C-alpha cells in the first residue's frame, strides 16, 4: 500500500515538474480520501434508517443533518483552481 | 563562375551548329552542379551573420544572399535539365520541346542579372541589375518568335516593364535629390525619424513589386504566363519573383506601411478569387503565383523575416517546379496536342490521367496538398512561420485576411486534383516507351522534398540559429 | 549521356564537347581551390602551416 | 514448408487456356467440359506453395502463379454462384454443409477475438487498483495510526471503532496542504 | 503476477527530465530572440576590414580646412 | 471619449466621395459627356457609401460614447444597405446589410487598421513571465494569478468563491 | 526488422497481389501491442508513461535523449489510453466490413484506409499543440482521395465537404496555435496548465480553438456537412469518420482546451450551452424529415455528440466521466449502423431511398433482430454505454445550469421518436414489392455487429471498468476554486 508524500502548491517552485506533479496528485487523493468520508457517513446513515424504520427521524438526525452537510463540500474540485490563482493576494 | 560560363558559352554557341544545342546545355547542367557542390563551402564564411560590403561598397554579401543564390542555381539547374534532355524520343517531341540556340546564353544572363539584384547594395547597381534582368527575360519571352501569342507577349511586357523601369529610376533620383546618396546603408532611425522617406521609398517598393505583377497591375503578367511557351513560363514566372522580393526583404524599407498592407490585402483577394472561374492550366498557376506573392508581400511589413521567408521562397520553389514538371509529364496521355509551344491548355485534358499514371496522380495530389498547406508537407509549414511572424507583430486582421484567402483558393488547387481522379474510357493498355529517366528522378526528387522535408525542421532551425543570429 | 541518350543510341560525347569539359572543369576546379586557400588565409578554416609560413 | 514446382504451372497454364472466360464459363446453364472446370477450380482450393519458396525464388515464376490463381478463383467461383456447386469431390456436388473456410475467419478468429478477450480480462483486473480502494485503505490506516488502540480490539469490534472515529473526526490532510490559506 | 509497470518514481522522474529539456528549449528560444534584436557591431554588420565609417572623399582637389570632426 | 463632428466629418467624406466617383467614371469611360451617361451610376455608388458609412459611424460612435469594432459593424451595415438597394430585392438588401456589417464589424474588432499598431503588437510589448508581483498587462504570463482579480473578472458562484471550499469549512 | 518486414511486405504484394491479408494481420498485430502496453501502464500516476521524441535535431531519424528538446513528442496517460484502445479495436473491423465489394484498386483502397487509421491512432499519441494539429490535418488529403475514387454517386461534391469545411475550421485552429506558440514560446501539453494567460488573451485565444470544435464536432450551425460526407462514402470511410475523427473532436476540448483557457472556458460556458442545446433540439428534429438512410444515422451522431458537449463543458467530474464514457459507446454504436445501412442493404440493393424499404423481417429476420437491438441501443437502452453516457452527461450539465440541462433531457424522447420511426418501417409491414429477397446477413457481417454489440453492453452493465484509466482525468481539468 503506497503512502505518497504530501506536497502543497504553495511552497514549491512551478519550474520543478516533478514536485509540481507531486502537488496536483496529493491535492487529487486528499479530494478522494474526503469522498471517502462521505461515502461512509452514508453508508452508517443507511445502516441506521434500514434498522430504525419508524423511529429513523430521532434515531438518525445526527447522521441525516451531517451527511447533508458534507455533501456540497466534499466532492471533487480539482487542482487547477487553486494552483492557478493564489489566495493570499 | 557564371560570368566565366556566360563567355564561354557565347564562344561556342557561335561557333556551334544547331544540333549541337541539347548537348551545350547538358554541358552547363553539370557545369552548375559541379559549382554548386564544389564551391559550396563558402558559407563557412557567414559564420556568427558576418556581413561583407564588396567591390567598393556596392554588393553586399551574408548568409542571406548566399542562400538566395545557392536556391538560384538549384532552380537553374532544374529548369535548364528540361531543355537538355528528351522526355520522350519522338517526333512529336522533338517538335514540342527544342531549346533555340541562344537561349541557353539568355538564361545565364537573367539569372546573373538576379544575382546581382539580390546583392545589390547601392541603387546604381540595382538599377543596373534590374535592367540587365529586364531585358534578357524580354528576349527570353521573344525568342519564340514562330508564336504569334509569344510575340505580342513580348511586346506588351517590354512596355509594362519599360513603364515601372522609369517609376523605379524617378524614385531612386528622388531619394538622390532629398539625400544626395545612392545607398540605403545611409539610413538610419534617426534619419527616418528625421525626413519622410515613406513616399519614395514606397514608390521604390511598388515599382519593383508591379514587376512581379501584384494586384491590381496582375493582368498583364497573367496573360504573358499565359501565352509564351510552357517551358518559358516555367522559367520566367518565378526568377524575378525570387530575385526582387528577396531584395526587398533585405532592404526593409516599407516596414508597418499602410500602403503595402493594402495592396497585399487586395493581393490576396485577387489572387484567390480571380483563380477559381479559370479553365486553363497556366491561368490557374499564375494566379496561383500571385497569390503566393501576396503571401510573401506580407513579410515585408516586419523586421526578422529571414527564417520565414527563406523558408517560404524555397518550399515555393520546390513546389512550383514539381507541379510544371507535373504538367509537362501529363502531356504524353492526352489525346490532344493543342499547338507545339503549349501542348495542354485546359485542365480538362488531364481527366482520368490516375487510370493511365496511378504514381503522376500521387506525386501532383503531393504538391497540391502541400500547396493548400497540409501538414506535415512543407506548405504547412511555410504558412505557419509566416503567421507566426505576422502575430508576433500584430497583424490581425492580415491574418485573418490569409486564413481566408488559403481557404478559398483550395477551391481552384484542388479542381486540378479533382480532374485527375475521374475517370477516362480509352485507358492506356500499354506502351514500349520510356519517361526519360533523369527527368523523372528530378520529379521524384522534388516530390519527395515536400513529403519528408518536415523532419529536418529543428535541424534547420538550428543552423539558421548560427548563421543568421 | 549513358543516363538518357541524346538521340536515344548511345554514343560517346564528341572530342569538341570532351574538350571543352576539360576546360570549363579546370576553371571550377582552380576557382574552388584557390576559395579554399583564402579561406585559410582569412583564419576560416585551419591555417597553422600557412600561419608559420607567412611568419618565416 | 515448399510445395512450388515451376513444371506444374507451365502445365497449368494451357490446361486453363483451352478453357472459355470464367465469366462466360458456365452460362450455359457439356458435362464433360463442366467437369474439367471442376477440377481445376478444385485446384483452387489445393494449396500450391508455401512459405519457403515465396522468400526464395525469382518474381517470373510470381507472376505466373498470381495469374494462375487469378483464373483458378475466377472459375471456382463463378461456378459455385452459376451453379449452386461445389467444385471439390472431381464433379460439381452439391454437398454445401459444412467444408466451408473464408480467408478473414483464421486471422479475426483467431487473433482479434482472443485479444478482445485479453482486454476484457486485463481491464477486469486493472479495476483493483482503483483509487477508491486504495482511499479506503489510506482512510483505514490513517485511523490505525493515530489511534492504535483499536488494534487491539477484536476483529469484529474494529470495524466499527474505525467508522465510529471516522465520523467523528476530520482524518484528511487537505486543509493541512492548504498552507497560504491561513 | 503479469502487470509489471514501471514504478511511479521513475515515471515522474522521467516525466520531470522531459519538462526540463522543454524549458531548456523554451530559455533557447527567448535568448536567441532577444539576441537577434540586439545590433551588431559596424565591422560585422557592414565591413570588416575598411571599419572606419568614415569617408573621404575625393583626393584632386583636397582643400586644407575641408576635414569635419 | 469626446465627441466626433458628424456633421462636418460627413460633409468631407461627401466631397471626397464625389471626387473619387468622378475619377471612377473618368476611368470608366477611358477604359470601355456620355461619360456620366455611361457611368453605371458609380459616382452615386461612391458617394451614397462614402455618406453612409461616415454618417452611421460618427452616429453612433457619439451615441455610445465608445469607440469599438461594433460602430465599425454598424456603419458597414448601412453601407451593405445602401450598396444592396442596387439590386431592388429585399432578400440581397437584407444581405448586403448583414454581411457587410459583419465583414466590416470583424475588421473594427481587429483594430480596424490594414497595417499595423507597431507599439500594441507582441514584438513591442513586455512579455514572458512577470516580475515579483506586478500587474498583468496584456501579453504577460504568470503561475499564479491573485484570486482576487478571478472573483472580480469572472463573477462569484459557479464554484468561484472568495475563499477555498476546505479552508472555510474547516472546524476551528 | 523494418528491412526484412518491409521484404516480407514486397513478397506478399508479389504473390498475393492483394495487400488486403497483410494489412489485417498488421491492424491485429497493432491491437495486441496496444494491449501489452495497457498491461504495462500505470494506473496509479498522472503522468505521461510511454514517451518518446521524433525529429530532434540532434537525431531527425531516431528517438531523441537530448538535453533539448525541440522535436515533436508522444506519449500516453489514460485519456489517450481509452480513445487508443477504441481505435485499435475499430480499425481491423473497418478493414474487414470492406472484404468483398471492392473489386478495383482493392490495394489502394485498403493502403488508404490503414493509413488513416494510423494517422488517428498516432494523433492520439501527440503530447503537443503542433503535432497534434499535424495528425488532425494529416487525415483530409486521404479522406478527400478515398471519398473521391470509392465514393457514391454523388462523391465529388462529398469530398469537397470533407475537405473544405474541415480546412476552415483547422485554420482558426492554427491562429490559435500560433499565438500560443508566439506567446509562451511553448506548446507541449505536459505543462501548459501551469501558463496562466492575461483573460483578455484567453478570450481572444479559446475563439480560434472553439471555431474547430465547432466543425469537427460539428455543432449548430456548421454541421451541414457532416450528412453529405457520410452519405456518399463508402462504407470504411464512414465507419472511420462516425466512429473515430468526431471523437477527436471531444478529446479536443479534453486535451488542447480547458487546462490552458480555464477562466475564459468559464466565461464562455453558457454560450456552450446555448450551441449544444440548439444542436440537440435542431437537428434531432431535421432528422423526421429526412428520406435517405445514412443521413438519418448521420443526423443522430450529431445529436449524441451534442449531449457528448453538454457533458464535457459541466465542470463537473460525472460530465467528463459522462463524456468519455458516451463518445465510446458512440464509437461502438454508430459503426454497426453504418454497417446496416451502408454495406448490408446498401450492398445488397444499391440504394438508399427510404421509400423503397419495408418489412425486412419476413426473409431477414436475423437483419431485423441487428437493426432492432442497435436501434434501442442508439437510443440509449440501460445496460448500454451509451445510456450510462447520455445520463452522466446530463447530471452534468443540469447541475452546471438546471434550466438548460432540464430541457436537454428532451433528447432521450427526440433520439426515439426518429430512430424508431426508422426502424418501424424498416422492419414491419408486408416485404417490399420494389426489392426481391437477398441472403441474410452473413458471417462475416454478423461477426462484426457482435463485436460492436458485446462491446457496447459489456461497458454498459458495467461502465465502472473503464475508471481505472480516467479516474485522474475527472478530476484533472475542473476548475473550482
Ligand atoms: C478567432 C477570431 C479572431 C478575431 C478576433 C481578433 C481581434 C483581436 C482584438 C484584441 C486586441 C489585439 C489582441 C490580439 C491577440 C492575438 C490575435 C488573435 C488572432 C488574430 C486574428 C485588438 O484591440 C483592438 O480592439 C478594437 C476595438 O474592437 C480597437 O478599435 C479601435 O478603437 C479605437 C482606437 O483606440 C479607434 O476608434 C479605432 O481605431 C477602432 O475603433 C483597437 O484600438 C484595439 O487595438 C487588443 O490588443 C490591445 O489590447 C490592449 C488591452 O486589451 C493591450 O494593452 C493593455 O493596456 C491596458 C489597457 O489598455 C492594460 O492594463 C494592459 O494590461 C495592456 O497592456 C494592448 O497591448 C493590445 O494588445
Ligand atoms: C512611370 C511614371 C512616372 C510618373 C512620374 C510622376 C509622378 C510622381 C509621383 C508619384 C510617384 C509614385 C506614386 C506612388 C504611390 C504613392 C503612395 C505612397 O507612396 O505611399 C504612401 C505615401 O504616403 C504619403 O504620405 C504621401 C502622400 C501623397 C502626396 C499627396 C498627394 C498629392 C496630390 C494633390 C492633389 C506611404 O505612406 P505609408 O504607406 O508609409 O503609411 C504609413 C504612414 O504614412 C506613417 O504615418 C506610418 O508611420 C508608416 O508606418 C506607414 O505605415
Ligand atoms: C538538399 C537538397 C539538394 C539536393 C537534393 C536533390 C537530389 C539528391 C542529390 C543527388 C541526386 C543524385 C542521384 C544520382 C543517382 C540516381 C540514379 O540512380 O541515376 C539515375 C538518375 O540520375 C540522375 O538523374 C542524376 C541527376 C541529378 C539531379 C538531381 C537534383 C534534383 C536513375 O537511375 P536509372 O535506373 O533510372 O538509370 C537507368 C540506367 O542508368 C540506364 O543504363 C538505363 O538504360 C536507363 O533505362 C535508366 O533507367
Ligand atoms: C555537398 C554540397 C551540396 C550542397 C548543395 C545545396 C543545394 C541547395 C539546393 C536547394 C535548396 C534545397 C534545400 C536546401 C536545404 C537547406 C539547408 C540549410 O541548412 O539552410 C540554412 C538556412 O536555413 C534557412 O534559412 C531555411 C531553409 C529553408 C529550407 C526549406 C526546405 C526544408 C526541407 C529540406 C530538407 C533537406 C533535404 C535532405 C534530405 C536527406 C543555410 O545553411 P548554410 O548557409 O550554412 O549552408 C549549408 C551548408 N552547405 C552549403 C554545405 C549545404
Ligand atoms: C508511401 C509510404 C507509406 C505507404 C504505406 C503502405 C505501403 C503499401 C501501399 C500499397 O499497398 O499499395 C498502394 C497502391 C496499391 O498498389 P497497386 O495494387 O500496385 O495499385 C494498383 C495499380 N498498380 O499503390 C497505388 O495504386 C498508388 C496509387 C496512388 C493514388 C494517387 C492518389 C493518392 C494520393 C494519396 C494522398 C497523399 C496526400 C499526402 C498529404 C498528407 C497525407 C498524410
Ligand atoms: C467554418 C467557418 C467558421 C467561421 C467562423 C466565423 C468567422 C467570423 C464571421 C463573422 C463574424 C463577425 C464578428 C463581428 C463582431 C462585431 C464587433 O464589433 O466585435 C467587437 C466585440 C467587442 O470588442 P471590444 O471593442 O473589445 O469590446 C469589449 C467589450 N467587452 O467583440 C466581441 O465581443 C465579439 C463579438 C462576436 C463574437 C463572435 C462571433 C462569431 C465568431
Ligand atoms: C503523415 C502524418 C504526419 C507524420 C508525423 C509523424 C510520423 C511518425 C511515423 C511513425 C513512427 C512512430 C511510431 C514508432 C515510434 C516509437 C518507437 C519506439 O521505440 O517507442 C519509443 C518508446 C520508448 O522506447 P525506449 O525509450 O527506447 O525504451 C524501450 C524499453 N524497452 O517505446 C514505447 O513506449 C512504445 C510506443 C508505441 C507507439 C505506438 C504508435 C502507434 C502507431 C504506430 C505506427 C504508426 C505509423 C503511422 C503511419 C501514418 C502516418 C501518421
Ligand atoms: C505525406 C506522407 C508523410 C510521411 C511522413 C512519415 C515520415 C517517416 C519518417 C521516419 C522517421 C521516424 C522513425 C521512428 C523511429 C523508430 C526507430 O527507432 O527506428 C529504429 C531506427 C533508430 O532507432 P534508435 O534511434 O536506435 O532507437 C531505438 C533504441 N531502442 O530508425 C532508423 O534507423 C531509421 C529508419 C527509418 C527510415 C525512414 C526513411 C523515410 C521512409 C521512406
Amino acid at each position: 500500500h503506497q503512502r505518497p508524500e504530501l506536497v502543497s502548491f504553495d511552497d514549491i517552485n512551478y519550474n520543478d515538474h516533478k514536485k509540481v506533479r507531486e502537488a496536483q496528485e496529493s491535492y487529487t487523493r486528499e479530494q478522494f480520501i474526503r469522498l471517502e468520508a462521505l461515502k461512509t457517513v452514508r453508508k452508517a446513515l443507511e445502516k441506521c434508517y434500514e434498522e430504525s424504520g419508524p423511529n429513523h427521524f430521532e434515531d438518525c438526525k445526527n447522521l441525516a443533518e451531517q451527511y447533508l452537510d458534507m455533501l456540497p463540500t466534499h466532492r471533487l474540485q480539482g487542482y487547477l483552481g487553486y494552483q492557478r490563482n493564489d489566495p493570499s493576494k | 563562375m557564371l560570368i566565366l560560363a556566360i563567355i564561354s558559352l557565347i564562344t561556342f554557341v557561335s561557333m556551334s551548329k544547331l544540333s549541337d544545342n541539347r548537348a551545350i546545355i547538358r554541358l552547363i547542367n553539370i557545369y552548375l552542379i559541379l559549382v554548386l557542390v564544389l564551391d559550396s563551402f563558402l558559407y563557412l564564411l557567414f559564420l556568427n551573420n558576418q556581413t561583407y560590403t564588396v567591390m567598393g561598397e556596392l554588393l553586399i554579401f551574408n548568409s542571406f544572399t548566399f542562400y538566395i543564390d545557392m536556391l538560384i542555381y538549384f532552380i537553374m539547374i532544374v529548369i535548364s535539365s528540361l531543355y537538355g534532355y528528351n522526355l520522350y524520343n519522338n517526333n512529336l517531341y522533338k517538335t514540342l520541346f527544342e531549346p533555340k540556340k541562344e537561349l541557353i546564353i539568355l538564361f545565364l544572363i537573367n539569372i546573373l542579372g538576379a544575382l546581382l539584384i539580390v546583392h545589390s547594395n547601392d541603387f546604381i547597381t540595382l538599377f543596373v541589375a534590374i535592367e540587365l534582368q529586364s531585358y534578357s527575360i524580354y528576349l527570353i519571352t521573344a525568342i519564340y518568335n514562330s508564336s504569334y501569342k509569344a510575340s505580342k507577349a513580348s511586346m506588351l511586357y517590354f512596355f509594362m516593364g519599360g513603364i515601372l523601369s522609369i517609376l523605379i529610376a524617378y524614385s531612386i533620383n528622388t531619394y538622390y535629390s532629398v539625400l544626395n546618396s545612392y545607398t540605403l546603408h545611409s539610413l538610419d532611425s534617426l534619419i527616418i525619424n528625421t525626413l519622410d522617406l515613406n513616399l519614395i521609398l514606397i514608390a521604390l517598393s511598388l515599382g519593383l513589386l508591379f514587376k512581379i505583377g501584384i494586384a491590381p497591375l496582375h493582368k498583364w503578367l497573367i496573360s504573358i504566363y499565359e501565352n509564351t511557351p510552357i517551358l518559358i513560363t516555367i522559367y520566367i514566372s518565378l526568377i524575378p519573383k525570387i530575385s526582387i522580393l528577396s531584395y526587398l526583404v533585405l532592404s526593409n524599407i516599407s516596414i508597418n506601411s499602410l500602403v503595402i498592407s493594402i495592396l497585399a490585402i487586395l493581393t490576396l483577394l485577387v489572387g484567390s478569387v480571380g483563380g477559381l472561374l479559370q479553365i486553363k492550366i497556366k491561368r490557374l498557376l499564375a494566379f496561383s503565383g500571385l497569390t503566393n506573392a501576396g503571401y510573401m508581400m506580407l513579410l515585408l511589413l516586419l523586421n526578422n523575416n529571414e527564417f520565414s521567408y527563406l523558408y517560404y521562397i524555397t518550399q515555393y520553389s520546390i513546389s512550383h517546379l514539381a507541379i510544371f514538371m507535373i504538367i509537362i509529364f501529363s502531356i504524353y496521355y492526352i489525346n490532344y496536342i493543342n499547338n507545339q509551344y503549349n501542348p495542354i491548355i485546359y485542365v480538362n485534358q488531364l481527366k482520368g490521367l490516375i487510370h493511365d499514371n496511378a504514381y503522376l496522380v500521387l506525386s501532383m495530389a503531393i504538391v497540391v496538398f502541400s500547396f493548400i498547406g497540409i501538414p506535415p508537407l512543407l506548405g504547412f509549414f511555410g504558412k505557419l512561420n509566416i503567421l507566426m511572424s505576422i502575430l508576433n507583430n500584430g497583424y490581425y486582421f492580415i491574418s485573418i485576411v490569409l486564413i481566408v484567402a488559403s481557404l478559398i483558393s483550395a477551391l481552384y488547387y484542388l479542381y486540378l486534383l479533382n480532374v485527375s481522379i475521374q475517370d477516362k474510357n480509352n485507358i492506356l493498355i500499354n506502351s514500349n516507351e520510356t519517361v526519360s529517366s533523369v527527368l523523372s528522378y528530378i520529379l521524384s526528387s522534388l516530390i519527395i522534398l515536400i513529403t519528408f522535408g518536415f523532419i529536418y525542421n529543428s535541424l534547420i532551425i538550428d543552423i539558421f540559429n548560427v548563421y543568421f543570429n | 549521356e549513358w543516363l538518357d541518350p541524346v538521340k536515344g543510341k548511345f554514343a560517346r560525347p564528341s572530342v569538341k564537347f570532351l574538350r571543352v569539359a576539360t576546360m570549363l572543369g579546370f576553371a571550377v576546379g582552380f576557382g574552388a581551390a584557390y576559395a579554399r586557400s583564402s579561406l585559410r588565409f582569412f583564419g576560416v578554416t585551419e591555417n597553422a602551416r600557412e600561419y608559420k609560413k607567412d611568419e618565416a | 514448408l515448399r510445395a512450388y514446382n515451376e513444371e506444374k504451372e507451365l502445365a497449368l497454364k494451357q490446361r486453363l487456356s483451352q478453357l472459355p472466360p470464367p465469366g462466360k464459363a458456365f452460362v450455359t446453364a457439356k458435362e464433360a467440359e463442366l467437369a474439367e472446370l471442376a477440377e481445376i477450380a478444385a485446384l483452387y482450393k489445393t494449396d500450391r506453395v508455401g512459405i519457403l519458396d515465396i522468400l526464395l525464388l525469382g518474381n517470373k515464376h510470381a507472376r505466373l502463379y498470381r495469374d494462375n490463381t487469378a483464373l483458378l478463383k475466377d472459375y471456382y467461383y463463378n461456378g459455385r454462384r452459376i451453379l449452386d456447386k461445389i467444385p471439390v469431390k472431381v464433379t460439381w456436388e452439391i454437398k454445401r454443409e459444412g467444408a466451408e473456410k473464408e480467408d478473414w475467419v483464421n486471422q479475426m478468429y483467431f487473433l482479434y477475438a482472443p485479444s478482445l478477450i485479453l482486454l476484457l480480462i486485463v481491464m477486469v483486473y486493472k479495476s483493483r487498483e482503483d483509487i477508491t480502494f486504495w482511499a479506503k485503505k489510506e482512510l483505514d490506516q490513517r485511523v490505525l495510526d493515530k489511534h492504535p488502540e483499536i488494534n487491539d480490539a477484536p476483529e469484529n469490534e474494529r470495524d466499527a471503532l474505525i467508522v465510529e472515529r471516522i465520523i467523528a473526526g476530520d482524518y484528511d490532510k487537505l486543509a493541512s496542504l492548504q498552507k497560504k490559506a491561513t | 503476477t503479469f502487470f509489471h509497470p514501471k514504478s511511479r518514481e521513475d515515471i515522474l522522474n522521467e516525466e520531470a527530465k522531459i519538462v526540463q529539456a522543454l524549458n531548456n528549449q523554451r530559455e533557447l528560444t527567448i535568448k536567441m530572440h532577444e539576441l537577434k534584436r540586439e545590433e551588431k557591431d559596424y565591422a560585422h554588420s557592414y565591413s570588416p576590414l575598411f571599419s572606419d565609417p568614415v569617408p573621404q572623399g575625393g583626393s584632386i582637389g583636397k582643400a586644407p580646412g575641408s576635414s569635419r570632426e | 471619449f469626446h465627441p466626433y463632428n458628424t456633421l462636418g466629418l460627413a460633409t468631407q467624406s461627401a466631397m471626397v466621395g464625389l471626387g473619387a466617383g468622378v475619377v471612377a467614371a473618368a476611368a470608366r469611360n477611358s477604359l470601355a459627356l456620355t461619360t456620366f451617361s455611361k457611368s453605371g451610376g458609380v459616382v452615386t455608388i461612391f458617394t451614397g457609401a462614402s455618406i453612409a458609412y461616415v454618417f452611421t459611424y460618427c452616429s453612433a460612435a457619439n451615441l455610445r460614447e465608445r469607440k469599438d469594432g461594433w460602430n465599425h459593424m454598424w456603419a458597414g451595415a448601412a453601407t451593405g444597405a445602401v450598396l444592396g438597394a442596387r439590386t431592388k430585392l429585399v432578400p440581397a438588401f437584407i444581405g448586403w446589410t448583414v454581411l457587410c456589417g459583419a465583414a466590416c464589424g470583424l475588421f473594427g474588432w481587429t483594430g480596424a487598421r490594414f497595417n499595423a499598431d507597431r507599439k500594441a503588437s507582441l514584438e513591442q510589448s513586455p512579455k514572458g513571465f512577470v516580475q515579483e508581483d506586478a500587474h498583468q498587462t496584456f501579453w504577460e504570463v504568470v503561475h499564479r494569478r491573485p484570486l482576487s482579480l478571478t472573483v472580480e473578472q469572472l463573477g462569484e458562484g459557479r464554484g468561484i468563491n472568495a475563499v477555498p471550499i476546505a479552508t472555510a469549512t474547516e472546524a476551528p | 526488422i523494418l528491412l526484412s518486414s518491409l521484404y516480407l511486405f514486397n513478397r506478399i504484394l508479389a504473390w498475393q497481389g492483394n495487400v488486403k491479408h497483410f494489412y489485417l494481420f498488421a491492424s491485429n498485430l497493432l491491437l495486441l501491442f496496444i494491449v501489452v502496453l495497457y498491461i504495462n501502464f500505470n494506473t496509479f500516476s498522472n503522468s505521461f508513461q510511454f514517451n518518446f521524441e521524433l525529429f530532434n535535431s540532434l537525431n531527425p531519424f531516431g528517438l531523441s535523449n537530448s538535453d533539448i528538446s525541440n522535436g515533436l513528442l508522444f506519449g500516453i496517460d489514460g485519456l489517450s489510453l481509452t480513445f487508443i484502445l477504441l481505435t485499435v479495436l475499430l480499425i481491423p473491423l473497418t478493414l474487414l466490413g470492406n472484404w468483398y465489394n471492392i473489386n478495383f484498386n482493392s490495394n489502394l483502397y485498403y493502403t488508404l484506409v490503414l493509413a488513416i487509421g494510423l494517422v488517428i491512432l498516432l494523433n492520439f499519441w501527440a503530447l503537443d499543440y503542433i503535432s497534434f494539429y499535424i495528425l488532425f490535418e494529416a487525415t483530409l488529403p486521404l479522406l478527400f482521395i478515398l471519398i473521391h475514387i470509392y465514393g457514391s454517386s454523388d462523391s465529388e461534391r462529398a469530398s469537397f465537404y470533407v475537405l473544405m469545411f474541415t480546412l476552415s475550421g483547422s485554420l482558426f485552429m492554427l491562429l490559435s496555435i500560433v499565438v500560443i506558440s508566439i506567446v509562451l514560446n511553448t506548446t507541449n501539453f505536459i505543462n501548459h496548465n501551469l501558463f496562466v494567460l492575461s483573460l483578455d488573451l484567453q478570450t481572444i485565444i479559446w475563439l480560434g480553438l472553439f471555431i474547430a470544435i465547432m466543425v469537427k464536432t460539428p455543432l449548430f450551425p456548421i454541421h451541414v456537412w457532416l450528412p453529405v460526407v457520410h452519405s456518399e462514402s463508402p462504407l470504411a470511410g464512414s465507419m472511420i469518420l462516425a466512429g473515430l475523427i468526431l471523437k477527436l473532436a471531444l478529446y479536443a476540448i479534453l486535451r488542447l482546451l480547458l487546462p490552458l483557457l480555464c477562466e475564459a472556458q468559464i466565461l464562455y460556458t453558457p454560450m456552450i450551452y446555448i450551441i449544444s442545446l440548439l444542436t440537440i433540439i435542431l437537428t434531432s428534429l431535421a432528422t423526421l424529415r429526412q428520406i435517405d438512410l445514412k443521413v438519418i444515422i448521420a443526423y443522430s451522431s450529431i445529436s449524441h455528440m451534442g449531449i457528448a458537449i453538454l457533458g464535457v463543458c459541466s465542470n463537473t467530474s460525472l460530465g467528463i466521466y459522462g463524456s468519455i464514457v458516451l463518445g465510446v459507446a458512440h464509437g461502438f454504436v454508430s459503426p454497426a449502423l453504418f454497417l446496416i445501412v451502408g454495406g448490408i442493404l446498401y450492398d445488397r440493393y444499391h440504394i438508399r431511398i427510404v421509400n423503397y424499404y419495408k418489412g425486412l423481417t419476413t426473409y431477414m429476420p436475423q437483419l431485423a433482430t441487428y437493426i432492432i437491438i442497435l436501434s434501442f441501443a442508439n437510443i440509449g437502452t440501460p445496460l448500454t454505454g451509451n445510456f450510462t453516457g447520455e445520463f452522466l452527461s446530463l447530471q452534468g450539465g443540469f447541475i452546471r445550469n438546471p434550466i438548460i440541462g432540464g430541457i436537454s433531457c428532451i433528447s432521450v424522447l427526440l433520439a426515439a421518436i426518429y430512430q424508431l420511426k426508422l426502424t418501424n418501417k424498416l422492419t414491419g409491414g408486408i416485404s417490399s414489392i420494389y426489392m426481391h429477397r437477398t441472403n441474410d446477413v452473413t458471417i462475416r457481417e454478423k461477426f462484426i455487429m457482435n463485436i460492436l454489440i458485446i462491446s457496447t453492453l459489456i461497458i454498459g452493465i458495467c461502465p465502472q471498468i473503464m475508471y481505472n484509466l480516467l479516474y485522474w482525468t475527472v478530476n484533472n481539468y475542473i476548475y473550482i476554486i
